[PDB]
């Protein structure tokens, strides 16, 4: 019967194991443990890219169920096009970028 | 692939070098070990 | 700052680097003994003047190359250099105890190196089989050292394919499922697989093999009611896995390179390339009493392991074809690299075939302990694996250094090692046909052509061996450094230049679920 | 403009291969090596015991 | 930081042609030759 | 899949877009030599045009040369596709790559 | 034996060899079909200008080299599963003989009613008389009846050996704390040669087997003359 | 599988220890009063000098080379039988 | 057109058979002539010269299809040096049959071997095709 | 018991560029050299052992 | 001038494979039946010739006369 | 009966090429027959076919072990 | 910098003193068996404690400390863990395979029967039975502490925990107990050999599962596991749980079957 003693994640989790509770708790994933959603990715829905920098990295997966993604990187400016698909990415600064 | 020129380039005669030392550092023990197996069978 | 390094790495790319320089430097060990073996065997008579060397110099020559030069080299080089950079990961999961599987390696090595210069050496064949490796045959320290060199071995590919098989499972971009992963990933995989199940019950066997040496057990001694027969399960159920252990990332490579200057995004039938690949390595788990034909096993067990290793060629066939259905319509760039896939796919094909007439138990009783097994493995091993790992040494090599190579020089170094292996061990297979037995220092007069031919192409292959070196030394002397590469769009691990920096996918990639 | 290969390929094939043909049939014929080749048709068998 | 960039990635220096290839030939010339020097060391054990 | 005349004509269709931007150009062109045929006249004919409207005249030729690459061994497809374009090649003032001098190394 | 220059199989001397040397053939026929069928497909996809760089479907075409090896397998497997049965097979033999390997040199027992047993060394090269072959000849052969199933049983009293004649067919490891068992058949007389088959340490190379094989007759008296 | 019993109610930790104390520990009670009714000696066994037993083909590396490391001299003979 | 090693991230130009409009022109900045070049294009290309297409072409592309894919004689130097190598092997096998290997065993021997072929076929070796089957017993001759 | 990780938490956490094997202080640094000289050391006796038992002393 | 007629245009590549699989099986069956016959069958027949009229008895006579035996003089 | 002998004939209880159990089993039955009889006067030559067939299968260091075994009270099989 | 969750690990010593603490242990046991000195070997062991000491420290220092085990790392080590043991499970499938070999077809040498003549089993009614019931018990006890945990109760978590400490600690006697009075030995062929190998390598997995277990109790007294997030208790537990597997199946085949 009874007892505690047992400290909590909340109470006592610490450095980036916290930073992504707090994160999760906010609904927020800096730290990009989750699939982002694609939008419509048309020249005025493009799919946002979120970076701490003025490029990143992009995978397309063109169709479900191809085996092969496309890369290519993703600079800050006007949307860029998958060279496969031809569906727009464009970089926001932010979000990330403290 | 593209390639810059060579920043430090290894002239013909510079290869020549190159080669015949890598070629030694293989040949030589290996040669004066095998010259000399006979002195080792029976001392 | 260069202890903190290169002897306390946590990092993927540094450790694959300190992978291929080691594997660099036991294939020289490797080749030399090979050399000793030719030497030989080169005319009729006896060289060395003692068969208890030429014993030493074959199994040595057998341990070095397969767990000091190939594993090293495609698992622990290319598999740690590309691996992360493949599936966009920021390292491997464990990156501290990634850098143990690497020094487990150089004192491994020692140990092999040890028992060779101890008492009279370990000439026990790289089966190490008892009574003939026991504590009266082999009295004395040698057999022990070799069984320490490969616990330690052992240790090192566990841990390392406990880190492979963590890595590509749990450090992919979320979105990206395995049927989205480049197959020289999933061949690393599936081999990590393969060592994992396979290693210990090797461990297992030298452990008792070592306890009979040491500890008066019977395990392998009649004497006790022991069997030197349940030694021999024990190492071929490793044993045959790691047959396919040195085959896979090769095959893997070989993918990647094919559909590379064959100029086209993705190879042919990329799911029938997984499923062949998973197909081998679990048939590879069924199959090993085909070393043991002639031990005296029932009519029944044979008949079973003939069946089930043919079953082999299989799916080995549509891998075969896949790769020549990716040459088809291909705008071919006839690199180097390329070159070196070719002669793959014929030379494996021809050594698997071979494979195929061995798995007949009928056919094997005349067969066996001959060289056509050693022609059969030369191919496969020598003309599959070698080649493997010298085209993808030659693909990347700009993306690891950031310098180019000659191609000139590397088309001359491929042509030289294409005739000198073939020279060296297509004669072997009438030396086998006709008789001659594995394992021999000297041979009856009759084989006198076949070995005198076959020791000259030898010579052939250390040329090429040692223009390699020069060709190496040729692109660091020159540096003429990268600028640009084809095709990043489908090859993820050059798209962070060339070379990559230190850290890589500090901000991983990001791709869209959908 | 001409490269390497336009300068002195037929000198590199033409020496080469002459280089190596007349090494190898000196090797092969001039030095002893023991082939051991089939007497069938080459031998005269004569008594033995 | 570490240097990064050719020539900077790999444990030995590449900034002499020279001494690299001193380096290389200790290097792949020691591995070469230890076979050898084992084989000398049994014959002559005995 | 889709029939020979169904395909014809979405490529057409394709390059006839009247306000079709640089990227897309390349990215027809890039595709289409992907396959294995060489484009019907009535697609290089749209490709030609769409050059002309993007005030490219470089591509134009480049996209001449492509066609007489992938005829590859069969020499008697390039000099064909030429003829038909041939009204077109008057009009635009495109110069083929041999009168250009491009043929020659 | 071998001959300098061979490039296949010793001429058979027993009907089991002969059957493995057709199943060779047909084997081997199968094996030149295949690999000459790869390098012919390598040649044709590496020698046009022509490209097709798009995605291919797969998934009718591997149906093809699916089947196909499945089928080529078969016919493989049906005649060598025969012959490892009629290796196998029931023999009723007419003589027991065992031989022993030891380090290095080969012992043989013929205990069906006498106790005869000997030793079986290779004859050094210095020692070889006009015509006598290297590494091959031995002092005491093992003189056997031609035309006569014969039991033979092979074990070991120290290390692995393996006791191999390559015309008969024959290779059985030698186990110590085991026998194992094969059988011996000669359609002809003669002399007929093998090789110590299981690295057995410093000597294996020259631990040879030698069978004489001749007619009964001859064989009774050579039995009552070696006890 | 099942046993005898119920419990997916009131959960957990006090399920755990009720089983704990409930029906491990009285087992192992039990198990030991049951080793401690048949404890007391067996007889050594006669010795036989079987040469598949007593085995030595390279000394122990302690010792005399010749005692096993847990060497029992009531119930265990050395190759030449049991000790003083 | 000085491509760099940082561009790495940024879109690049290639000439390949297979991908013929690249992602970027090889010249990106124009002088003063080529801007001019470049508003002419505008107009009717009637009008331009052959000098001013080639240039066109030329600010666009690096090489045109035929330099790109354009032979060599690379494979006579490749071959020839192969061969070279290859002769050179045969100097260390002549440098071993001289200092390393004795004399071979006597029973290679002229007359050794004479005799041994003469017992090979008096016990009737491969009798059925491989060597006694070549001896012609009632003649005493290699068969012809 | 107290709970006490806060205080440890504040002190591996503070940025004083050291490696989280020395970040503990003095105590580290000790142990760290006595199992890289027991490392070493040991290393260079099994060197020696290697070399002697390569030649026969009878 | 005269009109150049249309030639085929489409799936050329795929017309050279159609043709030259076929020459591959003709290649490969070739190379597989000369392999058949003369070797296989030339196989067959000599071992069915050989023993045909053998004399095991007329052999070991022989091999008796030249002396090989040790069992038998 | 066979005074026939040539040698030990195929025994269905022993079909594969592992031999050992048919010479252990007949040296056995050979042994426990010598005793059976010889202990109650009786003629050991009912015995023989036993003898016969083990002197043909096993090798002569087995037989002369385990008869140095049976003579020193070592030998493990029951008899 | 970072925008991902894994951990980039600071450079570390610790793999380099392992893998030569693993020359000196083999070199050591070498000289140990062959040149009668255990100087090298003792110095080997030495250095792997340290080694394990340090490592396994710097891991709670990343972890408990510096916060570095959000959940992607977490779940890494659950796959490296279960990897692990998968692979210690196929190292007894071995020594399993050695015991079935043997018995199923006991040879001449041994009088042809299982167990061989001379050989006198333990009775597995008696200690090797209390032995089962031990394991299996502190199984249950386990199971009581990781619930314990999970609803936060620090004390009956130690209480479970020390009560299954205590059991691990009262087989590992009782089986050192039974060694000191079997009538058969490690010598006495393959019997004594597949005896004394395969429960005596399970013995030392009961002692290093032990020790894990002990090094859990010490970090609970000290707080670091919270009631969602202990790994080093949930891998501690799946390591007891297949040392108490490998030995129910050692009591059936080699105790109880091979009797
Ligand atoms: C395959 C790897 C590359 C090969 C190149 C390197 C080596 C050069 C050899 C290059 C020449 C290769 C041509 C085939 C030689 C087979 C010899 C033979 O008659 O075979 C017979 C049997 C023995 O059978 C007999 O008992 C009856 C023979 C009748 C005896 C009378 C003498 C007639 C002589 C005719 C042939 C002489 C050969 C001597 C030749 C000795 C020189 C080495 O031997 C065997 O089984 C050998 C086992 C080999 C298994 C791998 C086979 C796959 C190779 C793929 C080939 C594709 C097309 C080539 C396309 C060729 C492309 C270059
Ligand atoms: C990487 C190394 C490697 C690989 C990949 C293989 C692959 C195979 N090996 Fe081999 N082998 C060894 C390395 C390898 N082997 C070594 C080292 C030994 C000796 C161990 C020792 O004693 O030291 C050995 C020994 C060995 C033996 C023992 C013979 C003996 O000792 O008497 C056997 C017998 O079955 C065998 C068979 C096979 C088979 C069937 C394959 C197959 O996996 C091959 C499959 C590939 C193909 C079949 C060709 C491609 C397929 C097609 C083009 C499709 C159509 C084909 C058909 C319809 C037939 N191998
Ligand atoms: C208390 C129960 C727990 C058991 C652990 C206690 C002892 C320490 C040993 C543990 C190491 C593991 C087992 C090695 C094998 C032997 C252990 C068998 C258990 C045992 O201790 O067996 C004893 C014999 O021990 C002997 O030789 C002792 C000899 C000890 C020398 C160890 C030899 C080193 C073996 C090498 C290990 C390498 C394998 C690693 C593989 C790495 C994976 C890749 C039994 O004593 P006995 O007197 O013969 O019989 C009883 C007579 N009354
Ligand atoms: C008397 C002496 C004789 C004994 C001889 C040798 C002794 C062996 C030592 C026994 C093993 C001790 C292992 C202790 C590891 C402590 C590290 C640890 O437990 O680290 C945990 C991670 O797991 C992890 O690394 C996973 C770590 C897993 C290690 C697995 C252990 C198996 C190793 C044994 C080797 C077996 C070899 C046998 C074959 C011969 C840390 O994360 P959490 O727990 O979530 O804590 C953080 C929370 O505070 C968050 O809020
Ligand atoms: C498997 C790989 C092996 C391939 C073969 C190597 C090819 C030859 C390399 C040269 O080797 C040298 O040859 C000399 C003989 O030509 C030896 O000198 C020996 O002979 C000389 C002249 O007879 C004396 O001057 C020297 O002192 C004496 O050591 C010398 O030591 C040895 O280095
Ligand atoms: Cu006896 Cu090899
Ligand atoms: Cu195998
Ligand atoms: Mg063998
Ligand atoms: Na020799
Ligand atoms: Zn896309």
């Amino acid at each position: 019967a009874s007892g505690g003693g047992v400290p909590t994640d909340e109470e006592q989790a610490t450095g980036l194991e916290r930073e992504v509770m707090l994160a999760a708790r906010k609904g927020q994933d800096p730290y990009n443990i989750l699939a982002p959603k694609a939008t419509s990715g048309t020249k005025e829905d493009p799919n946002l890219v979120p970076s701490i920098t003025n490029k990143r990295i992009v995978g397309c997966i063109c169709e479900e169920d191809n085996s092969t993604v496309i890369w290519f990187w993703l600079h800050k400016g006007e949307a860029q096009r998958c060279p496969s698909c031809g569906t727009h990415y464009k970089l926001v600064p932010h979000q990330l970028a403290h | 692939i593209t390639a810059k020129p060579a920043k430090t380039p290894t002239s013909p005669k510079e290869q020549a070098i190159g080669l015949s030392v890598t070629f030694l550092s293989f040949l030589l023990p290996a040669g004066w070990v095998l010259y000399h197996l006979d002195n080792y069978k029976k001392s | 700052m260069f202890i903190n390094r290169w002897l306390f790495s946590t990092n993927h790319k540094d450790i694959g680097t300190l992978y291929l320089l080691f594997g660099a430097w036991a294939g020289m060990v490797g080749t030399a003994l090979s050399l000793l073996i030719r030497a030989e065997l080169g005319q009729p008579g006896t060289l060395l003047g003692d068969d208890q060397i030429y014993n030493v110099v074959v199994t040595a020559h057998a341990f070095v190359m397969i767990f000091f030069m190939v594993m090293p080299i495609m698992i622990g080089g290319f598999g740690n250099w590309l691996v992360p950079l493949m599936i966009g990961a920021p390292d491997m999961a464990f990156p501290r105890m990634n850098n143990m599987s690497f020094w487990l390696l150089p004192p491994s090595f020692l140990l092999l190196l040890a028992s060779s210069m101890v008492e009279a050496g370990a000439g026990t064949g790289w089966t190490v089989y008892p009574p003939l490796a026991g504590n009266l045959a082999h009295a004395g320290a040698s057999v022990d050292l070799t069984i320490f060199s490969l616990h330690l071995a052992g240790v090192s590919s566990i841990l390392g394919a406990i880190n492979f098989i963590t890595t590509i499972i749990n450090m992919k971009p979320p979105a990206m499922s395995q049927y989205q992963t480049p197959l020289f990933v999933w061949s690393v995989m599936i081999t990590a697989v393969l060592l994992l199940l396979s290693l210990p019950v090797l461990a297992a066997g030298i452990t008792m093999l070592l306890t009979d040496r040491n500890l008066n057990t019977t395990f392998f001694d009649p004497a006790g009611g022991g069997d030197p027969i349940l030694y021999q399960h024990l190492f071929w159920f490793f044993g045959h896995p790691e047959v396919y252990i040195l085959i896979l990332p090769g095959f893997g490579m070989i993918s990647h390179i094919v559909t590379y200057y064959s100029g086209k995004k993705e190879p042919f039938g990329y799911m029938g390339m997984v499923w062949a690949m998973m197909s081998i390595g679990f048939l590879g788990f069924i199959v090993w009493a085909h070393h043991m034909f002639t031990v005296g096993m029932d009519v029944d067990t044979r008949a079973y392991f003939t069946s089930a290793t043919m079953i082999i060629a299989i799916p080995t066939g549509v891998k075969v074809f896949s790769w020549l259905a990716t040459l088809h319509g291909g705008n071919i760039k006839w690199s180097p690299a390329m070159m070196w896939a070719l002669g793959f796919i014929f030379l494996f094909t021809v050594g698997g075939l071979t494979g195929i007439v061995l798995a007949n138990s009928s056919l094997d009783i005349v067969l066996h302990d001959t060289y056509y097994v050693v022609a059969h493995f030369h191919y496969v091993l020598s003309m599959g694996a070698v080649f493997a790992i010298m085209g993808g040494f030659v693909h990347w090599f700009p993306l690891f250094s950031g310098y180019t190579l000659n191609d000139t020089w590397a088309k001359i170094h491929f042509a030289i090692m294409f005739v000198g292996v073939n020279m060296t061990f297509f004669p072997q297979h009438f030396l086998g046909l006709s008789g001659m037995p594995r394992r021999y220092s000297d041979y009856p007069d009759a084989y006198t052509m076949w070995n005198t031919i076959s020791s000259m192409g030898s010579f052939i292959s250390l040329t090429a061996v040692m223009l390699m070196v020069f060709i190496i030394w040729e692109a660091f002397a020159s540096k003429r450094e990268v600028l640009t590469v084809d095709l990043t769009t489908t090859n993820l691990e050059w798209l962070n230049g060339c070379p990559p920096p230190y850290h890589t996918f500090e901000e991983p990639t990001y791709v869209n679920l959908k | 403009a001409p490269d390497f290969h336009d300068k002195y390929g037929n000198a590199v094939l033409a020496s080469g291969a002459t280089f190596c043909v007349a090494v190898w049939v000196y090797m092969a014929t001039q030095i002893g090596i023991e082939w051991n080749p089939s007497p069938v048709g080459r031998v005269t068998p004569k008594e033995w015991r | 930081h570490y240097e990064e960039g050719p020539g900077k990635n790999i444990p030995f220096s590449v900034e002499n042609k020279w001494r690299l290839l001193a380096m290389m030939t200790l290097f792949f010339g020691s591995g070469f030759a230890a076979p050898f020097f084992i084989v000398r060391h049994q014959l002559l054990k005995k | 899949h889709e029939t020979d005349e169904e395909f014809d004509a979405r490529w057409v269709t394709y390059f006839n877009k009247p306000d079709i931007d640089a990227w897309e150009l390349r990215k027809g062109m890039n595709t289409l030599v992907g396959y294995d045929l060489v484009p019907e006249p009535k697609i290089i004919d749209a490709a030609l045009r769409a050059c002309r409207r993007l005030n490219d005249f470089a591509s134009a030729v480049r996209i001449l040369e492509v066609v007489k690459d992938k005829a590859g061994p069969h020499k008697e497809i390039y000099p064909y596709v030429i003829q038909e374009l041939r009204p077109t090649l008057n009009e635009l003032g495109i110069s083929t790559p041999e009168e250009l001098g491009l043929d020659k190394v | 034996m071998a001959y300098p220059m061979q490039l296949g199989f010793q001429d058979a001397t027993s009907p089991i060899m002969e059957e493995l040397l057709h199943f060779h053939d047909h084997t081997l026929m199968i094996v030149f079909l295949i690999s000459s069928l790869v390098l012919y497909i390598i040649s044709l996809m590496l020698t046009t200008k022509l490209t097709h760089t798009s995605t291919m479907d797969a998934q009718e075409v591997e149906t093809i080299w699916t089947i196909l090896p499945a089928i080529i397998l078969i016919l493989i497997a049906l005649p060598s599963l025969r012959i490892l049965y009629m290796m196998d097979e029931i023999n009723n033999p007419s003589l027991t003989v065992k031989t022993m390997g030891h380090q290095w040199y080969w012992s043989y027992e013929y205990t069906d009613y006498e106790d005869l047993s000997f030793d079986s060394y290779m004859i050094p090269t210095s020692e070889l008389k006009p015509g006598e072959l290297r590494l091959l000849e031995v002092d005491n052969r093992v003189v056997l009846p031609m035309e006569m199933t014969i039991r033979m049983l092979v074990s070991s009293e120290d290390v692995l050996h393996s006791w191999a004649v390559p015309s008969l067919g024959l290779k059985t490891d030698a186990i110590p704390g085991r026998l194992n068992q094969t059988t011996l058949m000669s359609s002809r007389p003669g002399l007929y040669y093998g090789q110590c088959s299981e690295i057995c340490g410093s000597n294996h190379s020259f631990m040879p087997i030698v069978l004489e094989l001749v007619p009964l007759k001859y064989f009774e008296k050579w039995s009552a003359s070696m006890l | 599988a099942s046993a005898a019993k119920g419990d997916h109610g009131g959960t957990g930790a006090r399920t755990w220890r009720f089983l704990t104390f409930g029906l491990a520990l009285p087992s192992v009670a039990l198990c030991t009063l049951n080793s401690w009714l048949h404890s007391g000696h067996r007889e050594r066994p006669a010795f036989i000098p079987y040469h598949h037993l007593r085995i030595r083909t390279k000394p122990f590396s302690w010792g005399d080379g010749n005692h096993t490391f847990f060497h029992n001299p009531r119930v265990n003979p050395l190759p030449t039988g049991y000790e003083k | 057109s000085v491509v760099k090693s940082e561009d790495y991230a940024l879109p690049s130009y290639v000439d390949r058979r297979d991908y013929p409009l690249p992602d970027v022109a090889h010249v990106k900045n124009l002088s003063a002539s080529q801007k001019a070049l470049k508003e002419k294009e505008k107009a009717s290309w009637s009008s331009l010269s052959i000098d001013e297409k080639v240039e066109l072409y030329r600010l666009k592309f690096k090489e045109s299809f035929a330099e790109m894919n354009r032979s060599t004689n690379e494979w006579k130097t490749v071959v020839g040096a192969a061969m070279f190598f290859i002769g050179f092997t045969a100097l260390l096998l002549i440098w071993e049959k001289h200092y390393v290997y004795g004399p071979i065993p006597h029973t290679f021997e002229e007359e050794w071997v004479a005799k041994q072929t003469k017992r090979m076929l008096d016990m009737k070796v491969a009798p059925i095709q491989g060597f006694s089957a070549k001896w012609d017993y009632d003649k005493n001759e290699w068969k012809k | 018991f107290e709970n006490r990780v806060a205080e440890k938490q504040k002190l591996f956490q503070e940025d004083n560029g050291l490696p989280v094997h020395l970040k503990g202080g003095a105590t580290d640094n000790i142990l760290y050299r006595v199992t890289m000289t027991l490392c070493l050391g040991g290393t260079l006796y099994s060197l020696y052992c290697l070399g002697w038992a390569s030649f026969p002393h009878k | 001038s005269t009109a150049l007629a249309k030639p085929q245009m489409r799936g050329l590549l795929a017309r050279r494979l159609r043709f030259h699989i076929v020459g591959a099986f003709m290649v490969s069956l070739g190379f597989a039946t000369f392999y058949k016959f003369a070797v296989a069958e030339k196989r067959k027949k000599a071992y069915a010739d050989f023993y045909r009229n053998y004399d095991s008895m007329k052999d070991f006579e022989e091999m008796r006369k030249a002396g090989i035996f040790q069992s038998a003089k | 009966k066979i005074k026939n002998y040539q040698t030990a004939p195929f025994d269905s209880r022993f079909p594969n090429q592992n031999q050992t159990r048919n010479c252990w089993q007949n040296y056995l039955d050979f042994h426990r027959c010598e005793k059976a009889m010889t202990a109650k006067g009786g003629d050991v030559s009912v015995c023989e076919w036993y003898r016969r067939v083990y002197k043909s299968l096993c090798p002569i260091s087995w037989v002369s072990t385990w008869d140095d075994r049976r003579a020193e009270g070592t030998f493990p099989g029951k008899i | 910098h970072q925008t991902h969750a894994y951990h980039m690990v600071n450079p570390s010593p610790w793999p380099l003193t392992g893998a030569l603490s693993a020359l000196l242990m083999t070199s050591g046991l070498t000289m140990w068996f062959h040149f009668n000195s255990m100087t090298l070997l003792m110095i080997g062991l030495t250095t792997n404690m340290l080694t394990m000491y340090q490592w396994w420290r710097d891991v709670i220092r990343e972890s408990t400390f510096q916060g570095h085990h959000t959940p992607a790392v977490q779940k890494g080590l659950r796959y490296g863990m279960i990897l692990f043991i998968i692979s210690e499970v196929l190292f007894f499938t071995g020594f399993f395979w050695a015991f079935y070999h043997s018995s199923l077809a006991p040879t001449p040498e041994l009088g042809g029967c299982w167990p061989p003549t001379g050989i006198h089993p333990l009775n597995p009614l008696e200690v090797p039975l209390l032995n089962t019931s031990v394991l299996l018990a502190s199984g249950v006890s386990i199971t009581w502490a990781h619930h314990s945990l999970m609803e936060g109760d620090r004390k009956h978590m130690l209480q479970a925990l020390f009560i299954t400490i205590t059991l691990g600690v009262y087989f590992t006697l009782l089986q050192a107990s039974e060694y000191y009075e079997a009538p058969f030995t490690i010598s006495d062929g393959v019997y004594g050999s597949t005896f004394f190998v395969a429960t005596g390598f399970h013995g030392l997995h009961v002692i290093i599962g032990s020790t894990f277990l002990i090094v859990c109790f010490f970090r609970q007294l000290k707080f670091h596991f919270t009631s969602n997030h202990h790994f080093g208790f949930e891998a501690a537990a799946w390591y007891w749980h297949f040392v108490d597997v490998v030995w129910l199946f050692l009591y059936v085949s080699i105790y109880w079957w091979g009797s």
